[PDB]
């Protein structure tokens, strides 16, 4: 929907009790190439943290902006590991925070604490306002009430029984009610309108599931209990993967036929509206410079699911090297094309269906199409001169006036076209090579002293050519041609008189040097 | 010289001075009276002269003097007769003259005049005069006057009980005699008194200030005589006495039994007039069934058609209990039947009409048909009531044959609606009865009857055609009669189409003469296109012998296919019109349609 | 009484009269309290004589009216009125008569009911010679001096009916129609006609209210004006054609006929009035001694009036006289026999009604 | 794309009682009205694709999408007279044909011509509307079109009063299923030809009025016509619900090389045809225009022309079968519709920059802009979901250990990454194991016996052994292992 949806705020929490420290009975075979060591199994906490981190990596890869996420380990203390500002919602900082957290203590105090502190901290943290929420509130003045603060809390823990599940369900409902009541009176704390909750449970494989799966249940109009349950290891990673696909209406793609295996990409679902659970597209022969400006109806970022695997590494490296990739959907029709715009692989969506703007009227029969003397090359030069460039340094114009560079571009555009004849035969001053430096330099905002010297030299040899009676371009006697080009030049310089006092100076010099009858 | 000559001379001398000197004439008359106090002529002269002066006290004095002293003079009797006629500016002057006379002398003169009168009617007239002016004369002459009036009326051999004598007897004599607490009367003469009174009102109110209230007061009067408010609470009260009355009785029980018979009769008739005055005031109303669901009873009356609907319903319901009580008790049943036969005659019309609505309300129908025959015999708008109530009782529960016969006859004579009633006048209310389609009370106009008549025929044909098979003119008649009041016929018509889809042999031969509805025409041609049962539709006069009498040729199939679509386009062109007019036109034309209803 | 006279000699005439009137009031009240019948002494008479201009006379009359209205006891009122106005056979009677006439005229003017009833009581016990003079003065004052003043005498009907009856009796006794100047005034004819016709009992209230214990003294006024009214009705036409205005004559004739009829009716009800009082056939309000002079003067007028020229007038007068006699003798008011009636009517002219009355 | 779904059921052959003149069937009324619409759409909207599907019991498409209106104008007068009305089938067919021809993004107005009689049952509008809304299933109601459609129902059934007797709530509920975008059109009056003409004129003014605009590049101006008319866009429904349309005066702001723009995410490709304001070729053909010059220059040079339509909403005016034209695009409104171009408010002339960023030889290129924070596939992240990843990493670290002491720096960097991930994930057993296999490879050292190589591997093994205790000796994240000298 809008920017502030139920997926805007994701508040991860993680179990940190000593109960979540035993291995998951899924020992790996990281020994490939004597007598190898005993196979090693990741701990429950490690598996949960790893799967959460994969979720967040996909989060950040597809949605760099306008989607934040917290991290609240649930230990004897309640620690929030990163804040809501975009400068702190980063992957490496989260890595650092988890590293500083340290492995769970095996025999410190098992029954001293549970994950209720994590849930109460999450509902406490969720009620705050993001930078985007604050900006929207400030922008919409005196009516900043239609901005929902809906979020979502996710929990990974090893629950003892379903009675415990109902217990912390009642606890979270009570604490969200209390938080809403507290935030009603306060000002710098929003009231949660919808806090969807997920209470995933993990267990080592080979052990019975003490908690059965429970469907969606709304204990309150501000809470949606969706407690799941799955084993640790690969199952938990797959569960968080389908979670991240479901939460943000993502989609999958299965690019195959790669010259050298298949590769999978995750992106926004809107890329698949043309086809209308993984679509399978084929790499097609990439032509170097067949066409340059495609008709892309959507640019959706992608994120590999196996970013450290050989096929995905090869594909992403080739894309980042600069060349695009033209996929095709399953006689053939051209379809989605990959691209790499600075290091953010996009999945553009072309339009293979018939264009409703087919067989456009000929430009040779429209108004003005029967003229073959257009200054197309000169306008090409004009386009090249007035090209755009990004400005990362905002300067001040006069006094506290932070000029918008777009307005500067518009003003330069207006200045360059104060006298721009459309057809070659219309003008004579522009067609002559003598006044070309003067034409190029006079349109600038402020001519320098070297510019003054150049314009003086230009008028000098213009008068020299007048004296020599050289054949000017036809564009009706020689004197008539001279007087008309002088009139054109004086008209051009007159319109730029207000640009600077140097323009007035050169106009006065021209008037003094003019051979007026 | 005889004194008569002197008296005549004195009177003549007094008479001559009247135009010149009234006082001198009076002095001469006074002197003549002093000389001859026993002379009647002089006293009459003073009386006439003073009457020419319009005086009251002296006129009364002289009149009393001559009446007492000279009662044999015809002039005095003529003067008294003139005075009595005035009692029945000069009228007021003579009224004042009678007032000055003493009350006893006035009573004596009135009695003398009554004795001298020969005509019985006039004699009773000043008998009632003296009766009202002197209430002390009620005891001696009140009973005699009424008895003589009754005997004279009987002697006159009045074929009709309504006559002037009975009118005076009821209106004047009875209040005077029964308002007195001296005359003692038996417990039987009261029965004849109210019986005569009961005949007075019903003859007058069916065909004067307020007879109904006056006679109900008489019922109160005959109430205390036998012992010696709204009209609703009474029946419950007498009903409670019945719970004490029809129980143990020993010798007569004359008091309670007679009261619960006669009094119940009066309230029943009072309610009877109330009910038949609101409905059928002379637009009149008629009582029917509903049948409305073609797709302990209570009467459904529209408030718009009758502003006073609530009170009329209660009077009818309260009358029903009165008639039920008057027939429930075996002892009361026999006497009431005897009482009615005495003075019910041919039930007149108001009771006869009221009787019929009782039958249809109770549940019995055969007596309603028999009663309906009587109404027709006793008897324009009028024929609607007999026919429309005959139709619903014929419908009953399981006839379905005579009902369609009667309504078709009513259809033939009911054709006013050149414009019907507009387009839509307050489309039927969404009030849903608690699983009740019950007795309605509609006006005698086409606005309410027209949907009802087609409601009846649709109900009869719906049961006739939806069972068994072969979809004969039965089903075709349902389709035509389902045209009315769209879209309430949606489901039932779709059921008919489904049956038509099953058999595929529909044949009406008049489909394109009655069904001017686009929602039905459009649906029907859907069959002929995709897979429908090639409905026959011999919708062209003289087509059977065209197929039969002509040798099989291949140049006819194109025409057989084309005409159905062409005539369907023709029927489309009609559309519009007035739905009731087209439906009625089918009704009158297809009077042989009743052959199917015999099923 | 010497001390009272001495004390009052130092006061003015009006003041002296006022205090001597008060002294007579208290003295007569004490006398009546002591004895039922008080004897009138010469002391009060002389005190009134020597104690009781136009302004002074008017002030004295107003003081007398105020004194009479203030006191409420009737016996003292009547006794003091009599002592003030009863003739004593002296030269001061004329002044007393003038003062009484002025007082009665003022009382009629201002409706002084006690003064009116005092005058009626005194006039009842007064010789007719003074009564006729008082009536003459009242008639002048209310009929001839100030026109329209008879309406003031109109209102006396509802105030003192006994005074009305006495005034009628006095004017009938005075205006005996024996001369042209003695003919009753036309306004007075209307006046008495309205008085009698408004209330027929007016001329009989005196007879009813007076306890009859002895015969009236000779020379005094009659109990009822019936004799005077009968005489007026009888000889009134005779004087009218003796004086020979047609409209006034017709109005007077109608008035006299109506008055005669009302007198006959009054006699008719007086028959009853004598009936309940047990005076029927014993007491006669119309004395026999009064019909002889009226018959004689009727005969004199008839002889003087040339009956060949006034046959109708004589016939009408004789008819009226015969009717009056018949009603009087039939009602018991005239205790007489038919032989006596025949004897007195022998000299009267022939008249069929008169002969019938004589025969009976 | 306009699909003219004209009802052809028997219900439109009902004659109307028009006063004065002869009786017309409602089919002829629709024919005249659609004739007016097609004449206007051919004379002033000639670039428009239209199709005329007729429906009754079953829907059939007589003429597919075409710009030749002399085909459709004759297709109106050669129609049949089928019976039965089934709107749901027509809507399904329209969805199918639009999806088959154009796709799922091009707008497609649907000018439906109903009669207000609806139907009687089964396939009727009433039955489907009352049931399929709560039923859906495979036969879901097609009224919620799967593309930016527009359902204009022209119920030519007298005034609102005539259709208020039987059924108009069904129709205005039918429009509602299209997200409320549409308009019920009713002919107010006694079915006179003037009234239906005004009705179709109202439709024309609402929908088929070309979007005129002025194309300004500084001072140079041109009068253009942008076809199709741009669809107003909405940022969201929470912070800015008011739709934003492009401004009438499209102002060119700058020109960007076609290589630097790559293939931007556009909203809708729009042609820009100059409009004058054999006469056209003999007068407007010779008058110098600006759009022709712009298109020619853009095609020859191979560049685009960034345009500023509305505040915080930009586009581009590029150039181009063999036919070519100046088709302009539209970006998503916002500060930076193109992430690899920077905030578009921060693009200025090359004069204001210190040097020429494009270069004197036109070799360097300021674009594309590198993102502030690098992604994961460009960086070196350490994923371990599948055991294959950890196996590959451990095989790489073991193989590079054999190459000692040649690639000491690479082996040290890889070991540093491995330990960084190890103490990040707290999977200490992995660190113990890699110490053990470093010892094992030390036992299997080759016969070359490089002195420095043995010292480096022994030092690395000792570092891993001490770090496997978990104490704060080298447990610091930044405590990268340094090879011995």
């Amino acid at each position: 929907m809008k920017i502030f949806s139920e997926s805007h705020k994701t508040v991860f929490v993680v179990d940190h009790c000593p109960y979540m420290a035993e291995s998951c009975r899924q020992h790996v075979e990281f020994d490939m190439l004597i007598i190898p060591l005993a196979p090693i199994s990741k701990s429950l906490w490690t598996c949960s943290v790893e799967s959460s981190m994969e979720y967040c990596r996909i989060m950040y890869d597809i949605f760099p902006f306008k989607k934040l996420v917290n991290f609240i380990v649930s230990d004897s203390g309640a620690h929030v590991l990163n804040s809501w500002t975009q400068e702190d919602q980063n992957l490496q900082e989260l890595m650092a925070a988890l590293a500083a957290v340290g492995p769970p203590n095996p025999r410190a105090d098992p029954e001293c604490c549970s994950i209720l502190h994590g849930l109460v901290a999450a509902v406490e943290t969720l009620c705050k306002i993001t930078e985007y929420q604050h900006e929207a509130r400030t922008l919409l003045m005196e009516n900043a009430e239609r901005v929902g603060n809906r979020g979502r809390i996710i929990c990974i823990t090893n629950a003892k029984s379903d009675s415990h599940v109902r217990m912390l369900e009642d606890c979270v409902q009570e604490t969200i009610h209390e938080h809403n009541k507290l935030a009603a009176n306060s000002d710098h704390l929003m009231q949660i309108q919808k806090c969807e909750l997920v209470l995933i449970h993990t267990y080592p494989v080979g052990e019975d599931s003490l908690v059965s799966d429970r469907s969606k249940k709304e204990l309150s109009p501000v809470l949606t209990s969706e407690v799941h349950s799955v084993r640790a290891g690969r199952h938990l990673a797959t569960k968080l993967n389908i979670l991240v696909q479901q939460h943000f209406d993502l989609a999958s793609t299965t690019i195959t036929n790669i010259p050298m295996y298949d590769v999978e990409l995750l992106h926004h679902k809107d890329a698949h509206v043309d086809f209308l659970e993984t679509i399978t597209l084929k790499w097609c022969t990439p032509r170097t410079n067949n066409i340059e400006l495609h008709y892309c109806t959507g640019a959706y970022r992608i994120s590999p699911v196996d970013v450290n695997s050989r096929p995905s590494s090869c594909l992403t490296n080739f894309l980042l090297n600069g060349r695009s990739v033209l996929l095709e959907q399953p006689s053939k029709v051209i379809s989605h094309m990959l691209s790499s715009h600075g290091g953010e692989i996009f999945l553009h969506v072309l339009s293979s269906s018939r264009s409703i703007l087919e067989d456009p009227p000929s430009i040779s029969e429209g108004c003005g199409g029967r003229v073959t003397d257009y200054r197309i090359t000169d306008f090409g030069e004009f386009m090249r001169e007035n090209r755009l460039t990004p400005f990362l340094d905002p300067r001040y114009k006069i006094d506290g006036s932070l000029e918008v560079p777009l307005e500067r571009a518009k003003d330069q555009l207006e200045k360059h076209t104060r006298y721009w004849p459309m057809i070659i035969s219309q003008t004579t001053i522009f067609n002559m090579q003598a006044v070309v430096p003067l034409a190029s330099v006079i349109v600038k905002e402020s001519l320098t002293e070297e510019d003054v010297l150049n314009c003086q030299k230009t008028i000098y040899n213009l008068v020299d050519m007048e004296r020599k009676n050289d054949p000017l371009p036809i564009s009706p006697k020689r004197d008539e041609q001279y007087r008309i080009m002088w009139n054109e030049l004086e008209t051009l310089v007159r319109a730029h008189i207000n640009n600077s006092e140097k323009h007035q100076r050169v106009l006065e010099c021209l008037m003094a040097c003019r051979s007026k009858p | 010289m005889s004194a008569q000559g002197d008296c005549e001379f004195l009177v003549q001398r007094a008479r001559e001075l009247v135009p010149q000197d009234l006082w001198a004439a009076k002095a001469w008359l006074i002197t003549a009276r002093s000389l001859y106090p026993a002379d009647f002529n002089i006293q009459y002269e003073m009386y006439t002269i003073e009457r020419n002066a319009e005086r009251t006290a002296t006129a009364g004095r002289l009149l009393y003097d001559m009446f007492v002293n000279f009662p044999d003079q015809p002039v005095v009797w003529r003067e008294i007769s003139i005075i009595t006629s005035a009692l029945r500016k000069q009228t007021q002057f003579l009224r004042s003259l009678f007032e000055t006379l003493p009350g006893r002398v006035q009573c004596e003169m009135l009695l003398k005049v009554t004795e001298q009168c020969f005509n019985t009617l006039e004699r009773s007239e000043m008998l009632l005069l003296l009766l009202r002016r002197f209430p002390e004369t009620v005891v001696q002459h009140g009973v005699g006057l009424g008895e003589a009036l009754l005997e004279a009326e009987t002697i006159e051999e009045q074929e009709s009980p309504v006559n002037c004598f009975r009118k005076l007897f009821v209106c004047d004599v009875l209040p005077l005699i029964i308002n007195n607490h001296d005359v003692r009367l038996p417990a039987n003469l009261l029965y004849k008194y109210l019986n005569k009174a009961a005949e007075f009102y019903i003859n007058y109110v069916t065909r004067i200030v307020d007879p109904w209230e006056r006679l109900f007061k008489i019922l109160n009067v005959v109430g205390m005589r036998c012992e010696w408010r709204s009209y609703g609470d009474i029946l419950h009260r007498m009903k409670d006495l019945c719970r004490y009355m029809n129980n143990f009785d020993s010798e007569a029980h004359a008091k309670y039994k007679n009261q619960v018979v006669y009094s119940t009769m009066l309230v029943f008739f009072k309610n009877a007039f109330q009910y038949v005055n609101s409905i059928q005031p002379s637009v009149p109303l008629v009582l029917l069934e509903d049948v409305s669901n073609v797709y302990n009873r209570h009467i459904v009356v529209n408030k718009a058609e009758l502003a006073n609907s609530t009170e009329v319903l209660e009077s009818f319901k309260l009358a029903r209990e009165s008639w039920e009580l008057l027939y429930s008790l075996e002892f009361l049943d026999k006497e009431f039947t005897r009482i009615c036969l005495a003075w019910k005659t041919d039930t007149w019309l108001w009771l006869r009409i009221f009787l019929t609505d009782m039958i249809i309300y109770q549940g019995q129908y055969k007596k309603a048909i028999a009663s309906l025959h009587h109404l027709a015999a006793l008897q324009t708008l009028e024929h609607q009531r007999a026919l429309i109530q005959l139709a619903t009782c014929h419908f009953a529960l399981g006839e379905y044959r005579m009902t369609c016969e009667k309504v078709l006859d009513l259809m033939c004579y009911m054709v006013l609606p050149i414009q019907d009633g507009g387009k839509s006048q307050e489309e039927p209310s969404k009030v849903k009865p608690k699983f009740r389609s019950d007795l309605k009370l509609l006006p005698c106009t086409s606005k309410a009857i027209m949907p009802y008549c087609l409601h009846l025929m649709l109900a009869c044909f719906k049961l006739r055609a939806f069972t068994d098979n072969r979809d004969d003119m039965a089903l075709g008649h349902v389709i035509v009669l389902l045209q009315q009041e769209w879209p309430r016929g949606e489901n039932l018509f779709l059921k008919a189409v489904n049956k038509i889809c099953q058999q595929g042999n529909f044949q009406y031969e008049n489909f394109f003469n009655y069904v001017t509805n686009i929602d039905m025409l459009e649906e029907f041609a859907y069959l002929r296109t995709q897979e429908g049962g090639k409905i026959h539709l011999e919708l062209l006069p003289n087509q059977g012998m065209l197929i039969k009498h002509h040798t099989v040729t291949r140049g006819i199939t194109k025409g057989v296919k084309e005409d159905f679509r062409l005539a369907m386009e023709r029927q489309v062109s009609r559309c519009g019109e007035n739905l009731m007019v087209v439906l009625h036109r089918f009704c009158i034309n297809e009077k042989i349609l009743l052959l199917q209803t015999l099923t | 009484m010497s001390d009272i006279r001495h004390s009052l000699l130092r006061r003015d005439a009006l003041s002296a009269a006022k205090e001597v009137l008060y002294h007579l009031d208290i003295y007569f009240s004490s006398q009546l309290q002591s004895a039922p019948l008080p004897i009138v002494d010469k002391g009060p008479v002389e005190l009134l004589e020597e104690f009781v201009n136009s302004l002074q006379e008017l002030q004295l009359l107003e003081i007398m009216c105020n004194y009479f209205q203030e006191q409420t006891k009737d016996s003292v009122r009547q006794i003091i009125f009599s002592s003030l106005f009863s003739p004593q056979g002296n030269k001061a009677d004329d002044s007393r008569m003038s003062l009484l006439g002025k007082l009665v005229s003022m009382a009629v003017a201002v409706c002084r009911i006690p003064v009116l009833e005092c005058a009626a009581s005194w006039l009842q016990r007064t010789p007719v010679v003074y009564c006729v003079r008082l009536a003459k003065a009242l008639v002048d004052d209310y009929c001839c001096l100030v026109p329209g003043s008879i309406q003031t005498l109109k209102q006396i009907f509802s105030a003192s009916p006994r005074f009305c009856c006495q005034f009628i009796t006095s004017v009938t006794a005075l205006y005996d129609l024996s001369s042209d100047d003695l003919i009753p005034p036309m306004d007075l004819l209307e006046m008495i006609v309205t008085w009698i016709f408004e209330d027929p009992r007016l001329i009989l209230i005196t007879f009813l209210n007076t306890p009859i214990a002895a015969n009236l003294p000779i020379g005094f006024l009659e109990l009822t004006p019936l004799v005077g009214l009968i005489r007026w009705c009888v000889k009134a036409p005779l004087a009218y054609k003796r004086k020979k205005g047609v409209g006034m004559d017709r109005d007077s004739h109608l008035l006299y006929s109506k008055l005669h009829l009302s007198v006959l009716q009054v006699l008719m009800t007086l028959q009853l009035h004598l009936t309940e009082k047990n005076l029927y056939g014993r007491l006669g309000l119309i004395l026999f001694d009064h019909m002889v002079p009226l018959v004689e003067e009727i005969n004199r007028l008839a002889d003087e009036l040339n009956p060949l020229n006034a046959s109708q007038e004589i016939e009408l007068s004789l008819d009226r006289l015969a009717q009056a006699l018949q009603v009087a003798m039939a009602s018991g008011a005239l205790l007489c026999t038919r032989d006596d009636l025949r004897t007195l009517c022998s000299r009267l002219p022939h008249n069929n009604l008169l002969q019938l009355v004589i025969s009976g | 794309p306009t699909v003219v779904v004209m009802d052809v059921s028997l219900s439109m052959t009902r004659p109307v009682s028009i006063e004065g003149s002869e009786e017309y069937q409602r089919k002829h009324l629709a024919a005249h009205g659609l004739t007016m619409l097609f004449e206007h759409m051919a004379t002033n909207y000639k670039l428009e694709f239209t199709a005329l599907v007729v429906f009754s019991s079953l829907w059939e498409l007589m003429v597919p999408f075409t710009r030749d209106y002399n085909t459709l104008q004759e297709a109106l007068s050669n129609m049949d007279d089928y019976d039965k009305t089934c709107l749901e089938s027509a809507l399904v067919g329209v969805c199918n044909i639009v999806q088959q021809e154009w796709g799922g993004a091009i707008p497609c107005q649907v000018v439906l011509v109903t009669d207000g009689c609806l139907g009687i049952g089964r396939g009727s509008l009433r039955h489907s509307l009352a049931t399929q809304n709560q039923r859906s299933e495979s036969n879901r109601f097609p009224l919620p079109f799967p593309f930016p459609s527009k359902l204009y129902i022209m119920c030519m059934a007298n005034l609102e009063e005539l259709q208020s007797t039987d059924s108009l709530e069904c129709l205005e509920r039918l429009i509602d299923l299209n997200n409320g975008e549409g308009q019920i059109f009713t002919i107010d009056g006694p079915l006179c030809l003037k009234n239906v003409q005004s009705m179709f004129g109202k439709l024309i003014d609402l929908a088929y009025t070309p979007f005129h605009a002025v194309l300004k590049c500084g001072h140079l101006t041109a009068d253009v016509q942008v076809f199709p008319r741009p669809e107003p866009f909405v940022v969201d429904e929470e912070i800015d619900p008011i739709p934003k349309v492009i401004n009438t005066d499209l102002e060119i702001v700058g020109f960007i090389d076609i290589a630097d723009i790559s293939s931007p995410p556009v909203l809708s490709r729009h042609l820009v045809l100059p409009i004058a304001l054999n006469s056209a070729n003999q007068i407007a053909g010779k008058i110098p225009n600006f759009c022709v010059l712009l298109h020619g220059s853009l095609k020859v040079e191979g560049m685009v022309a960034i345009v500023q339509l509305g505040p915080e909403w930009h586009g581009m005016l590029y150039s181009q079968k063999k036919k070519s034209n100046l088709m302009m695009s539209l970006f998503e409104p916002g500060p930076e519709p193109l992430p690899w171009l920077g905030k578009m408010a921060q693009l200025g002339p090359i004069s204001d920059a210190k040097e020429n960023p494009y270069g004197e030889d036109d070799n360097k290129s300021p674009f594309p802009l590198q993102p502030k924070n690098k992604r994961s596939y460009a960086q070196n992240v350490t994923v371990w979901i599948k055991p294959s990843g950890l196996q590959t990493d451990v095989q790489k670290i073991l193989r590079n250990a054999r190459k000692l002491p040649e690639k000491t720096q690479t082996f040290y960097k890889e070991l540093n990454r491995l330990r960084k991930a190890a103490l990040a994930f707290g999977f200490l057993d992995l660190l113990k194991g890699v110490a053990d296999m470093l010892e094992r490879e030390c036992t299997l050292l080759p016969e070359t016996a490089h002195p420095d190589a043995a010292f480096q591997l022994t030092h690395a093994a000792q570092q891993l052994k001490l770090a496997s205790t978990g104490t704060s000796e080298y447990a610091a994240y930044d405590q990268n292992i340094t090879p011995l000298h």
